[PDB]
């Protein structure tokens, strides 16, 4: 046993795998063991998912996630999002189920059984850590494949069936997107886009052309960037900006996918393109709106003027002006006036909501899309009662959307904290006082008094 | 240390186990037991499911008399026929 | 075929328990180390070949 | 039910079982 | 519901997905097994 | 001098795992009765008959919803004892008429006087000063003013709060809605001594666990700590230069820092416990007359203060018939206040 | 009699367990019967 | 040196009364503008049509209210989450009506309070220091973040951050309690487990400290004076304190270990802290506290009432009564 | 060398009985029908 208590390693049980810093080999164990427990569980929950699945039942009234994500990509799906053929659900569980064990056998080789370093097995396989060249290989390596990933995307939608598309027209169907957005003005002004109201940033993402497009150009700069870092050495500038050391790494590492997390959590939260609202439920936005809708519906079947009816407060009771003077619905959902939605759309024209759309070209299947959305809104209790927190048992409801929201805010608030950790505890490593201050040294005791 | 046995000691011996593969499970099959029986529900008077209303009734057994409290009870549990 | 599957899938089941306790016991046993190794090695293809096999005739059971 | 509280008792014993075979052989724990 | 010839392993596919938990608390029967050494 | 009485006291002062003591003897009996009274009740008891409400794991509910709930408003301030006039010495009847409230309010306050002894004699025995037990009394202060003096003002113990998680939540609830208990100025001290208290533990703690010497060669730093050392195990002048130029100010003096972080929850929690006397009364911070005076000539002029007032006015409508059932309340329909629409 | 036959990392294991099977119990319970609001 | 050189070696001084550094640089204009903005409209804005309906609620002291009443009042709901500038208003007028100051100043906090975390590492970097203090004042800053920015974010309105002002933030907390049951949500009773907790060990660990301190003084003079900055002995008996501890509950409940004692002070209300923030910007997406409304029914099927019930009614008066003129149909969904 | 009935014994007792006790009434509980 080498480094495998704490008098030997410095660490702690607790801090147990900080004893894996500089043994490559165990090492690649732990990450290839630990890729095998995620797609382990992505194989094990789409199997529970499918087991526990009732087709004619929609998916968010299901506690579903993964088979939402499967069929986002035009698999077992048709037009409105109903479910044609569980099949593709059930080879995307048992593949990942497969390949789990494969992983597992790897990890748990080279974690227990394989060579401890990998410096004197192979120059190729071998690191060391401050080794800056090595470093941005294997980084180079990761993002070549990060962009082949990327481009199966492209692939799936371009060349084997497309995507569901929400958006499309007559109807949400599986689409095969054959003119993606190649116009890096659009492509990129969607990351200089403000991430406040009525613009989002990247989450405001609204058809699947700029997603395909995004995707074309992400995989194709992740492959340059992947060949740029094989073939350079970092420079002096970043040598003199950056801590060398792998808890630097995962620090820097750690910040990225916190960053991630959150934007994921808006993601889901806001957008109903990539998420489409067919198998994630209604946004909050969408919901709010939709109720709206639902009571301007009934109101006028009754004989009510929608758009001359003055609430209690003067404003509009049903229909009114944002501050830049389009006509939205009344209400508390003032606020969600930037919500867009393949059911709302039809009666939205150039100034915004179109009264005499309203009056006339209200369809059946819209009442009907908004009474769903409105009465499967985003909100529930942490043991799945479905509605408001004063609702009384009955409805066994939480939405996809808050559960993937809750979530990935948590783990990237964890993250944003391990960031923190490990980027100050690498530099006090780096710099040398990461066990505490030198007795006889103490830093503070050689500067001058403050006063 | 105070002079008692360490738990350590006492809880990975085998003396412990034979007494208490005994008592423990004999304690919690009591317990089971209590409820199981219906005991419970009368040692401590608290209603049965059938037992906080009488079929047609909907207005709560609220105690109102400070000294007269134990009769009311046993009126309130009366007209549970 | 269902004779076939039912019991591939069943023997894979089985197979993979044994693998599951069997795979990290051997690779941390000092000894019968050259025996263990043969029996991974068999265990290994024969867990790959009731993957296929289960994967083949699971469209003659659908 | 009781289909299912085998499964995971088998599924649950497996891992200490695995560091118990270990500890008896004196294995690389 | 599965295809209904792996009907029968429903109530093994009802447990699988919390095996990966079973990994954390295996971590601390192994380092109870070596004392937290 | 060596009778039966110092005997006595050597034995209740042997060195155990489990320390006795004089304080033992008030102490063991009343905390250990307190604590089976609420185990026993939250699983067993119903409080059908003093609340219409049940309250057990018996009648299905979880660790959130079970309690131990007050007496009947009708019992009054009525000590409940199993062989008083009420219960008369049945047990079952003494169990559905609220009997293990006061049984778990008073073995409760007699187990706290103990367990504050027991910090006293310990601290005598041992040759320290006595500030823990002296800290001790703010959790005597909150538990006299909130289970005892509270309802004592109030018409009963059905006022007092019932042992329960959720029943306390309706507690504060119930303040809000009626005392308007965050206007109070004793409730807002009683929040910064808390929140300061919270705030202080983290910050003392982070700051020491931040400026430690090293004293050993491991990464993981707390094996380089012995409890016979004489040295400072962190640096008081490191953390002293540190704090002065990023807040401006900073510790100087250790011993300084730790009374102060006595002085600062405990002042705190004793503040809350004059507002709750207060309060037992209905001697309310409710509202600030001058707002009020200003609203009712002027239907313009809107406060965040006037808003709660409304969520207040709310709270008391809908949750009275209910919480209070022993007022027979009926509150037709058309009576509820409301706002549009909800 | 003698301390240390069965190994307390057994102890720990097996009681753990005991104590995730019971509270796994109390959780099927907030489901079934009594307080299940069914 | 030249000028950038010796402006960098400024800026980064260990000498400097208060450090400036790199966020530093950030926070200072960040904060002083957050800082004068609030100041300024605490005492002299006009009222802020917070709920967008043209009903203007004054927050300032010249306007009618006192310390306790007064608050910046959040932008209008009529903004919703659209960023609100100075700029983007016709008049300070416009501005003003429309909650223009709530959003200048929570964003220039914000990102001032997160420079002032960075700042935190950025010294302890500079004094040798461990690096992790930061890390505990990030439970505050996270708490700050998910009132004013992440709860806003999930209901689609800044007018649903928290006010800046004593009864404001009393009217977010019983709003809050209407819509998400938070008393109900374990991560709200782990934050209230944290503090309450927090203010236990501080009073613990504050009395057994004061309690064991080595006798320095006479009667006559503060204790205090026993204790000098700087020096090296501890100043109280920690074997004495632990002695003492370790007998009032049992030895091993004890700490012996300064450095474990210390961890365990910063560890527990920080946690708990976290969970409180994560509760907050968890209810954003409406995932809301246990709802065991009629969760106990009798033979018959009569709802039999738990304390669950109880609080529910309360939960009722609040959501029936808030923002009274600002829903139109049946259900508040955001 | 070790004494078996001790306060300590008594204390952990006057717990840990009717813990086991109360946990199977609990368990018992957890299949009761309205
Ligand atoms: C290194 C880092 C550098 C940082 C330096 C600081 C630079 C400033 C950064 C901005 C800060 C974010 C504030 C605004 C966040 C927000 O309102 O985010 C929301 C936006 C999404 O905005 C929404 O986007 C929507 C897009 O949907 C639209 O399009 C859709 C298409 O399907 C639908 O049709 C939909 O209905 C339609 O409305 C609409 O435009 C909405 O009106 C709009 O509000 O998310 C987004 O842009 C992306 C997500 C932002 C991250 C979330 C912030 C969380 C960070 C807190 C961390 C805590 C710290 C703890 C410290 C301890
Ligand atoms: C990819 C992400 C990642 C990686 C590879 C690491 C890796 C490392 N960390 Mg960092 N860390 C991370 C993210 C990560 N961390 C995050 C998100 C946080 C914020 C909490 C931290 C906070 C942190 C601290 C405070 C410390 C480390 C330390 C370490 C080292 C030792 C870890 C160890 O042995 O843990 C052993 C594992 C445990 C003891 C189990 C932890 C139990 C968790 C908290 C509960 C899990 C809850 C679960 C999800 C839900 C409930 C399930 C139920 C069954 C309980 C190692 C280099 C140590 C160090 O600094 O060494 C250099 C150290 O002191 N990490
Ligand atoms: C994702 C979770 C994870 C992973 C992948 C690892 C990985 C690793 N750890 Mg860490 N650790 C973890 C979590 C994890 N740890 C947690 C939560 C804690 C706190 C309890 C620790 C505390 C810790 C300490 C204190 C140490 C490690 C060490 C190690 C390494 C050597 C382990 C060893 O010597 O086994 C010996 C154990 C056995 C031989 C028993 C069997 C173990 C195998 C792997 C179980 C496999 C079961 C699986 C079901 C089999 C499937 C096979 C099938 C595919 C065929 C290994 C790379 C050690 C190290 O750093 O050495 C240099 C070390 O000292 N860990
Ligand atoms: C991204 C993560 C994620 C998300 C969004 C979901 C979402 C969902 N799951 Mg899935 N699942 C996950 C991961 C996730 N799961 C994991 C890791 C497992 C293995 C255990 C499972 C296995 C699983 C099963 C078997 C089932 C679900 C089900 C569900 C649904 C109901 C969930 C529920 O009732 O929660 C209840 C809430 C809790 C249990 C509370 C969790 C609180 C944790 C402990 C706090 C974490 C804090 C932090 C990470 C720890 C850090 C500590 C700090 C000190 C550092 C919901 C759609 C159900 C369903 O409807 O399927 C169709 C269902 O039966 N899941
Ligand atoms: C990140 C993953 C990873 C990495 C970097 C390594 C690296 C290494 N392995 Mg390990 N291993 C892994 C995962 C990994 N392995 C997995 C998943 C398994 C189970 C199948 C194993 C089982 C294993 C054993 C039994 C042995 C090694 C050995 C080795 C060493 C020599 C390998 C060699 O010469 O290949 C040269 C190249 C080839 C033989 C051709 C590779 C063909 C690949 C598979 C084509 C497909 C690539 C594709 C992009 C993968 C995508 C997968 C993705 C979906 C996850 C080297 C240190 C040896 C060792 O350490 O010696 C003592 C050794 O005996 N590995
Ligand atoms: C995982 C992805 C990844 C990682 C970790 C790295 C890591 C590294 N890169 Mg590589 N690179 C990548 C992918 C990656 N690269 C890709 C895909 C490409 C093709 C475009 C490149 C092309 C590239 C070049 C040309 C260079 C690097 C360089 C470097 C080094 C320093 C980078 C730095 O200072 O960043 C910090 C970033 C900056 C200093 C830029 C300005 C910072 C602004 C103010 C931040 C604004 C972003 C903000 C958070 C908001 C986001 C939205 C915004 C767009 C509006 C470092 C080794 C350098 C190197 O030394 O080459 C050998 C270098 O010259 N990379
Ligand atoms: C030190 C431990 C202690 C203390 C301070 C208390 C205190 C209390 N108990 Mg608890 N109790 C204890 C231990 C204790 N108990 C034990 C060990 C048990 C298990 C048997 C109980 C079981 C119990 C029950 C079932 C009840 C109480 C109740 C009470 C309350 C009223 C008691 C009373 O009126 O006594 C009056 C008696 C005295 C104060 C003793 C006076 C002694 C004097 C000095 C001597 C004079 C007596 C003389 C010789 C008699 C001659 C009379 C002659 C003329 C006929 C009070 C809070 C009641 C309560 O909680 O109701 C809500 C109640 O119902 N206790
Ligand atoms: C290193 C380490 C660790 C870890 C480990 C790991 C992480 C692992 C893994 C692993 C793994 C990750 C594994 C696995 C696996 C798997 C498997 C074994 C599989 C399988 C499968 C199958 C058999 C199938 C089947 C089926 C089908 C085909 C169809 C339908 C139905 C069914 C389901 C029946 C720990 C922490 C302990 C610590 C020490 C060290
Ligand atoms: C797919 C897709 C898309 C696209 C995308 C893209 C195109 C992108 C991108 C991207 C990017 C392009 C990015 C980025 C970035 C960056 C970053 C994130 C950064 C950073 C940084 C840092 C971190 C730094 C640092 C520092 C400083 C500041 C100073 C000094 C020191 C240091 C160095 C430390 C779209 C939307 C159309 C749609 C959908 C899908
Ligand atoms: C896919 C699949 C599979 C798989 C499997 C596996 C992968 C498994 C595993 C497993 C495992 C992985 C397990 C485990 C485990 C465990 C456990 C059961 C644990 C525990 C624990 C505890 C209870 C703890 C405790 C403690 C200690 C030790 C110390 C300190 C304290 C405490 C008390 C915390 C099979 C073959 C069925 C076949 C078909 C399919
Ligand atoms: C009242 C009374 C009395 C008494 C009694 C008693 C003293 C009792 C007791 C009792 C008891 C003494 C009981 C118990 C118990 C218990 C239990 C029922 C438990 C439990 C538990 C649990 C369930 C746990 C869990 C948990 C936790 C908390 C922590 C962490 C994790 C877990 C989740 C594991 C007398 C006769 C004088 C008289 C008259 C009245
Ligand atoms: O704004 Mn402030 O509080 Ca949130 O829920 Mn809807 O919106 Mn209004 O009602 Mn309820
Ligand atoms: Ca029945
Ligand atoms: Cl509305
Ligand atoms: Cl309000
Ligand atoms: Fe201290």
């Amino acid at each position: 046993a080498t480094n495998r208590d704490q008098e030997s390693s410095g660490f702690a049980w607790w801090a147990g795998n900080a004893r894996l810093i500089n043994l490559s080999g165990k090492l690649l164990g732990a990450h290839v063991a630990h890729a095998g427990l995620i797609v382990f569980w992505a194989g094990a929950m789409t199997l529970f998912e499918l087991a526990h699945f009732i087709p004619e039942k929609p998916m968010y009234e299901q506690g579903l996630i993964l088979i939402p994500h499967i069929a986002t990509l035009g698999w077992g799906v048709g037009p409105g999002g109903e479910v044609v053929d569980t099949f593709p659900f059930f080879v995307v569980g048992v593949v990942h189920l497969i390949s789990s064990a494969v992983l597992g056998f790897g990890g748990v080789y080279h974690a227990i059984r394989g060579p401890e370093t990998l410096e004197e097995y192979s120059s190729f396989f071998g690191y060391d850590w401050k080794d800056k060249n090595k470093m941005t290989t294997i980084l180079g390596f990761h993002l070549i494949v990060l962009g082949i990933g990327a481009l199966l995307l492209v692939a799936k939608a371009m060349f084997f069936g497309g995507l569901y598309d929400t958006w499309a027209p007559g109807g949400g169907d599986v689409r095969v997107i054959t003119n993606p957005t190649l116009d890096p003005r659009v492509i990129f002004g969607y990351l200089l886009k403000s991430p406040f109201g009525g613009e989002g940033w990247i989450v405001s993402v609204n058809n699947l052309e700029d997603v395909v497009g995004g995707h074309i150009w992400i995989g194709l700069i992740c492959i340059a960037g992947g060949i740029w870092h094989i073939l350079t050495t970092p420079f002096g500038w970043a040598r003199r900006a950056f801590i060398w050391s792998g808890e630097a790494y995962l620090s820097y590492s750690l910040g990225a996918l916190s960053m991630m997390g959150f934007i994921a959590t808006c993601f889901v939260w806001f957008n109903n393109t990539v998420y489409p609202s067919e198998f994630y439920g209604p946004t909050g936005p969408e919901a709010s709106q939709a109720q709206a809708m639902t009571f301007l519906i009934r109101d006028q079947k009754l004989g009510a003027n929608v758009g001359s009816a003055q609430g209690p407060t003067g404003l509009g009771k049903y229909l009114m002006r944002s501050p830049t003077g389009e006509i939205i619905f009344g209400g508390e959902t003032m606020r969600f006036w930037d919500f867009r939605g393949p059911w709302l759309e039809p009666l939205r024209g150039p100034n915004g909501l179109d009264l005499n759309k309203i009056k006339n070209d209200i369809q059946p299947w819209q009442e009907r899309r908004a009474a769903e959305y409105m009465t499967h809104a985003p909100l529930g209790s942490l043991n799945s009662v479905g509605g408001v927190a004063t609702e009384i048992n009955s409805v066994n409801f939480v939405s996809p959307r808050s559960w993937l929201a809750t979530s990935h805010f948590v783990l990237a608030f964890f993250f944003l904290v391990g960031h923190l950790w490990h980027a100050g505890r690498a530099r006090a490593a780096a710099a040398g006082f990461e066990k505490g201050i030198d007795r006889e040294s103490e830093p503070v005791l050689s500067m001058p008094s403050l006063d | 240390t105070t002079g008692e046995r360490p738990f350590s000691d006492i809880i990975t011996s085998v003396r412990y186990w034979v007494i208490h593969s005994i008592t423990i499970p004999a304690l919690f099959i009591a317990g089971w037991l209590f409820v199981s029986t219906g005991l419970a529900y009368d040692v401590f008077g608290t209603p049965r499911p059938d037992s906080y209303y009488a079929q047609e009734q909907r207005s709560i057994p609220l105690v109102t008399d400070r000294f007269e409290a134990k009769q009311q009870v046993e009126t309130f549990l009366e007209q549970l026929k | 075929m269902t004779i076939l599957f039912q019991l591939a899938l069943a023997a894979l089941v089985i197979l993979s328990f044994v693998m599951v306790i069997g795979v990290p016991v051997a690779y941390a046993s000092p000894q019968d180390w050259d025996r263990s190794k043969q029996l991974i090695f068999l265990g290994s293809g024969l867990w790959i070949a009731l993957v296929l096999v289960v994967g083949v005739l699971n469209f003659f059971v659908v | 039910v009781i289909a299912q509280l085998t499964m995971i008792a088998m599924i649950g014993i497996a891992g200490p079982m695995i560091i118990f075979l270990l500890a008896v052989r004196r294995g690389n724990l | 519901k599965l295809p209904e010839a792996y009907a029968i392993f429903d109530p093994l596919v009802d447990v699988l997905p919390v095996i990966p938990v079973l990994f954390l608390a295996l971590a601390f029967v192994w380092q109870a097994a070596v004392g937290f050494r | 001098e060596r009778g039966w009485f110092d005997i006595l006291d050597d034995w209740l002062k042997r060195d155990r795992f489990v320390f006795v003591g004089w304080s033992g003897i008030l102490l063991f009996p009343c905390a250990y009765l307190a604590l089976g009274g609420w185990l026993t009740g939250t699983t067993f008891v119903t409080s059908w008959y003093t609340h219409g409400l049940a309250s057990s794991y018996l009648e299905g509910c979880n660790f959130l919803t079970v309690a131990v709930s007050t007496p009947a408003n009708s019992m009054g301030h009525s000590l409940l004892l199993l062989w008083g006039p009420e219960a008369q010495g049945d047990f079952t009847r003494w169990c559905q008429l609220g009997g293990l409230w006061t049984f778990i309010a008073l073995h409760g306050a007699f187990g706290l006087i103990g367990f504050m002894l027991r910090q006293f004699e310990i601290a005598r025995l041992v040759g320290v000063r006595p500030y823990n037990a002296i800290a001790f009394s703010a959790p005597i202060a909150v538990f006299v003013s909130v289970f005892l003096i509270y309802p004592l003002g109030q018409s009963s113990w059905f006022f007092a709060p019932s042992f329960g998680v959720a029943a306390i939540f309706r507690f504060l609830l119930f303040f809000q809605g009626f005392h308007n208990w965050t206007l109070n100025p004793f409730h807002m001290m009683g929040v910064a001594g808390v929140l300061g208290g919270a705030l202080l533990c983290a910050i003392h703690g982070a700051t020491v666990e931040n400026t430690l010497f090293q004293d050993g060669e491991g990464a993981s730093t707390f094996r380089a700590f012995n409890p016979t050392q004489a040295e400072e195990t962190y640096s008081m002048v490191t953390a002293n230069r540190f704090w002065s130029q990023i807040f401006g100010i900073a510790f100087s003096n250790k011993r300084w820092l730790h009374f102060f972080m006595l002085f600062v929850p405990v002042t705190g929690l004793w503040m809350s416990a004059i507002g709750v006397v207060g309060l037992a009364l209905n001697l309310r911070s409710y509202d600030f007359i001058s707002q009020e005076i200003r609203a009712a000539e002027d239907p313009e002029f809107e406060t965040f203060y006037t808003k709660n007032l409304l969520l207040n006015e709310g709270i008391r409508a809908w949750m009275a018939p209910q919480d209070q059932p022993h007022e027979n309340f009926v509150f037709p329909e058309e009576v509820l206040p409301r706002g549009n629409a909800l | 009699s003698e301390g240390g036959r069965i190994p307390l990392w057994i102890v720990a294991t097996v009681a753990g367990m005991g104590v995730i099977v019971i509270v796994g119990l109390f959780f099927y319970g907030a489901y079934a019967g009594l307080g299940s609001s069914l | 040196a030249n000028l950038w050189e010796r402006f960098c070696n400024w800026v980064t001084s260990t000498d400097n009364r208060l450090y400036v550094g790199w966020f530093g640089v950030i926070m200072i204009p960040t904060l002083l503008a957050a800082t004068i903005c609030f100041v300024i409209a605490f005492i002299a804005a006009p009222p802020v049509d917070i709920d967008g309906i043209r009903e203007p609620v004054s927050g300032s002291l010249l306007y009618g209210n006192n310390i306790i009443t007064g608050a910046v009042v959040p932008s209008s709901n009529a903004i919703g989450l659209h960023f609100y500038p100075i700029w983007e208003a016709a008049s300070l007028d416009e501005w003003l009506y429309n909650g223009g100051p709530y959003q200048l100043i929570i964003f220039h906090f914000l990102l001032g309070a997160s420079c002032y975390m960075g700042r935190q590492w950025e010294l302890s970097y500079r004094l040798g220091m461990r690096p992790w203090i930061c890390v505990a004042y990030s439970a505050p800053l996270a708490s700050a973040f998910a009132v004013f920015l992440i709860y806003p974010i999930g209901q689609g309105s800044f007018s649903d951050g928290m006010p800046l002002g004593i009864s404001g933030t009393f009217n977010f907390m019983i709003v809050f309690q209407a819509e998400h049951n938070i008393l109900m949500h374990p991560f709200h009773q782990l934050g209230v487990a944290g503090v309450f907790g927090g203010a236990l060990f501080c009073a613990m660990h504050g009395s057994l400290v004061t309690s064991s301190l080595i006798r320095e003084t006479t009667e006559t003079e503060s204790a205090n004076y026993g204790y000098k900055f700087g020096q090296e002995e501890e100043t109280y008996n920690i074997v004495a304190a632990h002695g003492y501890f370790g007998r009032l509950i049992f030895q091993y409940a004890s700490f012996n270990n300064s450095r474990s004692l210390h961890f365990f002070l910063a560890a527990w209300p920080v946690v708990g802290v976290w969970f409180a923030a994560l509760g907050i910007s968890t209810m954003a997406f409406n995932l809301n506290g246990f709802n065991f409304n009629h969760s106990v029914i009798d033979a018959k099927g009569n709802v039999i009432n738990t304390w669950a019930d109880i609080i529910n009614r309360a939960n009722l008066g609040m959501e029936v009564m808030h923002e009274r003129n600002a829903h139109n149909f049946p259900l508040d969904l955001a | 060398s070790y004494p078996i009935f001790t306060v300590r014994w008594v204390a952990v007792h006057t717990l840990a009985v009717p813990t086991i006790f109360f946990l199977g009434a609990i368990a018992a509980m957890q299949f009761i029908q309205r």
